[PDB]
RNA sequence: CCUACUUCACAAAGCGCCUUCCCCCGUAAAUGAUAUCAUCUCAACUUAGUAUUAUACCCACACCCACCCAAGAACAGGGUU
C-alpha cells in the first residue's frame, strides 16, 4: 500500500484534492474525508485506493 | 452493493485512481 | 456555369444512381454510407425541406459480414398486433429467411425518424446477389468504395509475399508436428 | 529497428513526403508571378470578395446588395470603401490573406441606397400560474449597400 | 442589362444552326456532339451532360432532361462563349 | 448433473471441461459426481 | 406425361347436390355429400416464371352462367376460347407435366373410389351474430338478478391494458 | 511530384506565398472533359396512384388531394428572387 | 521435421526442418515475436505470422517447441482461432476421414469472432441503457496492441 | 354440416354427424490440438440436428332499372338463358 502511494504515476490524489479544496470539492465531501483520505465510504474500506 | 454517491464526487474518485508505471520495454522482453 | 436558369437547376438538384458492393462488409457499415446518400448529405446543396435525396443500389446483401457472435446473439424483434404475436429470431435466422432484411433494417434506423423516411427507403435497391435488373444497371453512375478492406487468405497471397515474410523461429529436427 | 509487414506494423494513412524548402520557394514565385501577369492583361472575368463589414462575413460581388442591421451616419448615395478584404476570388485564381489583404491589393467600393427600419419585432415573456406577462415591439435601423465595383491592383 | 441571361434578351430559334455557321465563320471544323455525363437514363427524372468538340477540344458543356435539350443548352454556351455574354464576364463599369 | 456455483472435483477421475460456454465436472467412474457451472 | 412423386394434378369445381346415407360391408352407416360436375373446364394455364409464383397454374371454371350478366372482360375471354362463362373460376397449383390444354372438359371420374380429397367453399352465412352463436360464449345466467345480462361478452380486455387487443371475439358477421 | 488534393476532377490547383508570406496565392485553371472518356449520342385512381409512386420513387401520399382549407392557403403570388 | 509412415513395419524419417530468417532486428529478445519488434503490431488478420506457430491440421503448436512468450502464446492461440472462424485458413482444415463428407451447412461471413458459434446463446432480452448486454466483438487480450485512431479498440457492440 | 335421430319443419338448431397435418436443443457421442497421452470443441470440426417449416385458401369484373336469393342491419355480394 505504501509502494503504491510512493509508485502512483497519477498527478492528482484524493487527499491533496481534497485538502486544498481544489474544485470547491469540500461541498460534495464529508469532513471526514479529510482523514479518510477517500480510503473509506461509509461502513465499507478500498484498499485498492491510494 | 455501496450508497450512491454525488456525480462530483464519483468524478473525483474516477480522477484520482492508482495508475501503474509503464517501463518502455516489457521486463519479461528484456533478458 | 452560363447555363440556362431551368438546365441549372436541374443539374444541380438532380437525382444520382450509386452503387455498392456487400460481399465481406459489416451492414452497420454500409448502411451508414447508404444513410448519408439516401438523405443528400453528401451534397452540399443539402437541406431537408429540399428532397434532394440519391438512389442507393446495393448487391451481395447475402455476403454481408458480421464482427463477433452477431449472427447468434442479434436478435430481430417484431410483434403482430395479436396475443402471443411477439417473435424474436436471430440475425443469421432472418438471413435465411430474407437475404436482405438485415441491410434494410440497419438502413432504415440510421435514417432520420420523420415522414420522409419511407420516401428514401423507395430510392433504396437490394439485391441478395450479384445480378441486377437491366434497368437499375442502366442508371448507375458511380461505385462507392467499400467500407471495410477484406482480408486476404492465406492461399490468396502470393510466393513472393510469403518468402518476403521472415521465418520467425526455427522447429527442432526431431519434432513430429 | 526493422518490424516484418503485418497489418499494424505501419500506419493506415500512406506515406506523405512533402517538397524541399528550396524548390518549393521557387516554385512559389512562379505560380505568384503569372497569377500577377493575369491581374496586369486583365485575363479575370468577374470578381468576388469576402468582406468583414458590421461584425459579418458578406459574400459580395459587383451589383450586390447587403442589408446592414444598424445605422451607417452615411447619407444616402454616400459611396464608401470597404476596407478588410478577407478574400478575393476570380475564375481562375484567388488571393486570401492573413487574415487581410492588404490595401493595395484589392478595393471594393459600396454606396448608401436606403435607410430604413425594420419590420416591427415581438418580444414576449410569459410564465404559466405566475400572472407574468410581457410584450415589446422592436424595430432596428437598417442600411442598405449596393456593392460599387471590386478592383485588383497587381501588387504580388 | 443585369442579371439577365443573354437568350432571355435575344430569343433565338435552333441555336446549333448559328453555331455551326458561327463556327465555319471563323474556319473551325464542325462540333461533334458527345454525352460527357450521364444520370437515371432509364428514369422519367434524368440527367444528361452533353459536350461540342471541335478537333477533339471541348468548347461547351450543357445539361439537360433528354439528350437533344441538353445539345440545345450546350449550344447556348456555346453561343454564350463565342460572343462573350458569360455569367462570370468582366461587370460593367458605371 | 446438478448445479453449482463453484466446482469441486470430487474424486480422482473426476475431470473438468469447458463446454457449450460452461464448466462441466464429468465423472465416469462415479456419475454422482457430474457438475454444471450455472 | 406419366404420373411421377411429386406431382400435384388439377382438381375440379362441383355443385353440392345434397346428401345421402351409405352403408359399409362392415355394418357401419356414413353419410356422404353428392357433388355434381356441371361444365367443368380448364380455362387457362400460367407457368411458373410468369405467375412469379412457385408453381404452375391451371384456372378452371363451372357452372356456365347468362351472357348478359356477366362483364365485357369476361365476356371477350370466354369469346377467345369458345365456350360459355362460368360461375366460378378456381386455381389450382400444378407441376409442369399436370398441365392440360384450355378447353378440355373435366368429369367426375377424374377422382376414383378410395381416393381421399380436400373440399372448399364459402360457408353457409349466418349474418350478424353474437358472441354465443359467433364464439360459443357461455353468456350469463337468467335468474338470480342478471339485469341485462344473458348473451353479453362479459369482460372484453384487462384493466391495465388501456385498449382491446387485435383479434379479440367480438359480435360480427359470421 | 507532391499534390495535396488529386487534380483530375474539378480543377488544378496550384498554392503559393507572396515573397512577404502575407498573402496566399491559389491558381485554379478548370479541367475539361477529354474526347477519349466521353461516350457517342445514340439515335382508376388506386393503380394511377402505384403507377406515379413507381415512376418517381415515392410513396403513395404525395398523390392524394388535399382539401378546400389547405389549397386556398398556398400562396399563388410568392415572392421570387434572383 | 519428422513423419511417422506404416507399411507392419513403422519407422520415422527427418525432412527439412526450415531455419530461422539470419539476422534479426532485436537480438537478445526472448519471445520468437519480442526479437522481430512484433510485440503489438500484429492482429488476427495476419496470417503470414500465424501460419508459422500452427500444426498443418488447424491445431497451435506447443510454448515449449516454438519458445513464444506466454503472454504471446495466448494472443496467437485467440488470434488463430479467430482466423479460423474468419475463414482466412483454408488449408488448414480438420483431418476428416475418407468416408466422412461433411453436410451442407449455411454460410454465414464473420469475422473478430471470439466465442465459438455454437455455444454463444441470442440476447432476446437486452438490458436498459444504464446495464446493457453488450455482443464482445474481438479479443481483450488484443487491447494492448498499437491504435493509430484516437478512439481506442471497441471491444463491445 | 343436416342424411337420419331430437328440438322442429321450404329453414334454424344440438342432444346428432363429419374433418383435424411440423419440430424444438437439454444433452449423448466420434476425430483432434493448446497441454505431441487424454479431451464432445465459448478450438478448428463430425452426427443425433430440422433448417427459412411449408403447403393449403383467396385471386377474372356488366347494368349498378328492377326482381329473386341458401347474401344481407344499411350498404355490399350471388342469380335472372
Ligand atoms: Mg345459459
Ligand atoms: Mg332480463
Ligand atoms: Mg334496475
Ligand atoms: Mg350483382
Ligand atoms: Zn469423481
Amino acid at each position: 500500500q505504501e509502494e503504491r502511494e510512493r509508485n502512483n504515476q497519477n498527478p492528482w490524489t484524493f487527499e491533496r484534492i481534497a485538502t486544498a479544496n481544489m474544485l470547491g470539492i469540500r461541498k460534495v465531501l464529508s469532513p471526514y474525508d479529510l482523514t479518510h483520505k477517500g480510503k473509506y465510504w461509509g461502513k465499507f474500506y478500498m484498499p485498492k485506493r491510494v | 452493493h455501496r450508497r450512491v454517491m454525488h456525480f462530483q464526487r464519483q468524478k473525483l474518485m474516477a480522477v484520482t485512481e492508482y495508475i501503474p508505471p509503464k517501463p518502455a520495454i516489457h521486463p519479461s522482453c528484456l533478458p | 456555369s452560363s447555363f440556362s436558369r431551368a438546365p441549372q437547376q436541374w443539374a444541380t438538384f438532380a437525382r444520382i444512381w450509386y452503387l455498392l458492393d456487400g460481399k465481406m462488409q459489416p451492414p452497420g457499415k454500409l448502411a451508414a454510407m447508404a444513410s448519408i446518400r439516401l438523405q443528400g448529405l453528401h451534397k452540399p446543396v443539402y437541406h431537408a425541406l429540399s428532397d434532394c435525396g440519391d438512389h442507393v443500389v446495393i448487391m451481395n446483401t447475402r455476403h454481408i459480414a458480421f464482427s463477433g457472435n452477431k449472427w447468434e446473439q442479434k436478435v430481430y424483434s417484431s410483434h403482430t398486433g395479436y396475443p402471443g404475436g411477439f417473435r424474436q429470431v436471430t440475425a443469421a435466422q432472418l438471413h435465411l429467411r430474407d437475404p436482405v432484411a438485415i441491410v434494410k433494417l440497419a438502413i432504415y434506423g440510421m435514417l432520420p425518424k420523420n415522414l420522409h423516411r419511407r420516401t428514401m427507403m423507395e430510392r433504396l435497391h437490394l439485391f441478395p446477389d450479384e445480378y441486377i435488373p437491366e434497368d437499375i444497371l442502366k442508371n448507375l453512375v458511380e461505385e462507392l468504395p467499400q467500407p471495410r478492406k477484406i482480408p486476404k487468405r492465406l492461399d490468396e497471397y502470393t510466393q513472393e509475399e510469403i518468402d518476403a515474410f521472415p521465418r520467425l523461429w526455427t522447429p527442432p529436427e526431431d519434432y513430429r508436428l | 529497428g526493422y518490424v516484418p509487414k503485418t497489418s499494424l506494423s505501419s500506419p493506415p494513412w500512406p506515406e506523405v513526403v512533402l517538397p524541399d524548402p528550396v524548390e518549393e520557394t521557387r516554385h512559389h514565385a512562379e505560380v505568384v508571378k503569372k497569377v500577377n501577369e493575369m491581374i496586369v492583361t486583365g485575363q479575370y472575368g468577374r470578381l468576388f470578395a469576402v468582406v468583414h463589414f458590421a461584425s459579418r462575413q458578406w459574400k459580395v460581388t459587383s451589383e450586390d446588395l447587403i442589408l446592414i442591421g444598424n445605422e451607417l451616419d452615411l447619407a444616402c448615395g454616400e459611396r464608401i470603401r470597404l476596407e478588410k478584404v478577407l478574400l478575393v476570388g476570380a475564375d481562375n485564381f484567388t488571393l486570401l490573406g492573413k487574415p487581410l489583404l492588404g490595401k493595395d491589393l484589392v478595393r471594393v467600393e459600396a454606396t448608401v441606397i436606403e435607410k430604413t427600419e425594420s419590420w416591427p419585432r415581438i418580444i414576449m415573456r410569459f410564465r404559466k400560474r405566475k400572472n407574468f406577462k410581457k410584450k415589446r415591439i422592436v424595430t432596428t435601423p437598417q442600411t442598405v449597400l449596393r456593392i460599387n465595383s471590386i478592383e485588383i491592383a497587381p501588387c504580388l | 442589362m443585369t442579371g439577365k441571361e443573354l437568350f432571355e434578351m435575344w430569343k433565338i430559334i435552333n441555336p446549333m444552326g448559328l453555331l455551326v455557321e458561327e463556327l465555319k465563320k471563323r474556319n473551325v471544323s464542325a462540333p461533334e456532339s458527345r454525352l460527357t455525363r450521364q444520370s437515371g437514363g432509364t428514369t422519367a427524372l434524368p440527367l444528361y451532360f452533353v459536350g461540342l468538340y471541335c478537333d477533339k477540344k471541348l468548347i461547351a458543356e450543357g445539361p439537360g432532361e433528354t439528350v437533344l435539350v441538353a445539345e440545345e443548352e450546350a449550344a447556348r454556351v456555346a453561343l454564350r462563349k463565342l460572343y462573350g455574354f458569360t455569367e462570370n464576364r468582366r461587370p460593367w463599369n458605371y | 448433473f446438478k448445479n453449482k456455483t463453484v466446482l469441486k472435483k470430487r474424486c480422482k477421475d473426476c475431470y473438468l471441461v469447458k463446454r457449450r460456454g460452461r464448466w462441466y465436472v464429468y465423472c465416469k467412474t462415479h456419475p454422482r459426481h457430474k457438475q454444471r457451472q450455472m | 406425361h406419366p404420373w411421377e412423386p411429386g406431382s400435384f394434378r388439377v382438381g375440379l369445381i362441383a355443385l353440392k347436390l345434397g346428401m345421402m346415407p351409405l352403408w359399409t360391408k362392415d355394418g357401419q352407416k356414413h353419410v356422404v355429400t353428392l357433388l355434381q360436375v356441371q361444365d367443368c373446364h380448364v380455362l387457362k394455364y400460367t407457368s411458373k416464371e410468369n405467375c412469379n409464383g412457385k408453381m404452375a397454374t391451371l384456372s378452371v371454371g363451372g357452372k356456365t352462367v347468362s351472357r348478359f350478366r356477366k362483364a365485357t372482360s369476361i365476356l371477350e375471354f370466354y369469346r377467345e376460347l369458345g365456350l360459355p362463362p362460368k360461375q366460378t373460376v378456381k386455381i389450382f397449383n400444378i407441376t409442369d407435366n399436370a398441365a392440360i390444354k384450355p378447353g378440355t372438359p373435366l368429369y367426375a371420374a377424374h377422382f376414383r373410389p378410395g381416393q381421399y380429397v380436400d373440399v372448399t367453399a364459402k360457408t353457409i352465412g349466418k349474418g350478424f351474430q353474437g358472441v354465443m352463436k359467433r364464439w360459443g360464449f357461455k353468456g350469463q345466467p337468467a335468474t338470480h338478478g342478471q339485469t341485462k345480462t344473458h348473451r353479453r361478452p362479459g369482460a372484453v380486455a384487462t384493466g391495465d391494458i388501456g385498449r382491446v387487443w387485435p383479434g379479440t371475439k367480438m359480435p360480427g358477421k359470421m | 511530384t507532391y499534390s495535396p488534393l488529386p487534380d483530375d476532377y474539378n480543377c488544378n490547383v496550384e498554392l503559393a506565398l507572396t515573397s512577404d508570406g502575407r498573402t496566399i496565392v491559389c491558381y485554379h485553371p478548370s479541367v475539361d472533359i477529354p474526347y477519349e472518356h466521353t461516350k457517342p449520342i445514340p439515335r382508376e385512381e388506386g393503380p394511377m396512384i402505384e403507377q406515379l409512386s413507381k415512376m418517381f420513387f415515392t410513396t403513395k401520399h404525395r398523390w392524394y388531394p388535399h382539401g378546400r382549407y389547405h389549397r386556398c392557403r398556398k400562396n399563388l403570388n410568392p415572392p421570387k428572387d434572383r | 521435421f519428422r513423419e511417422v509412415v506404416e507399411t507392419t513395419i513403422i519407422e520415422g524419417r527427418i525432412t527439412a526442418t526450415p531455419k530461422e530468417s539470419p539476422n534479426p532486428p532485436n537480438p537478445s529478445g526472448q519471445c520468437p515475436i519480442c526479437r522481430w519488434n512484433l510485440k503489438h503490431k500484429y492482429n488476427y488478420d495476419d496470417v503470414l505470422l500465424l501460419s508459422q506457430f500452427i500444426r498443418p491440421h488447424g491445431g497451435m503448436l506447443p510454448r515449449k517447441i516454438t519458445g513464444l512468450c506466454q503472454e504471446e502464446h495466448r494472443k496467437i492461440e485467440e488470434c488463430v482461432k479467430m482466423a479460423h472462424r474468419a475463414g482466412l485458413l483454408p488449408n488448414h482444415r480438420p483431418r476428416l476421414p475418407e468416408g466422412v463428407v461433411p453436410k451442407s451447412k449455411p454460410q454465414l461471413n464473420r469475422y473478430l469472432t471470439r466465442w465459438a458459434p455454437g455455444s454463444v446463446k441470442p440476447i432476446y432480452k437486452k438490458g436498459p441503457r444504464w446495464n446493457r448486454v453488450r455482443m464482445p466483438v474481438g479479443s481483450p487480450l488484443l487491447r494492448d496492441n498499437v491504435c493509430y485512431s484516437r478512439t481506442p479498440w471497441k471491444l463491445y457492440h
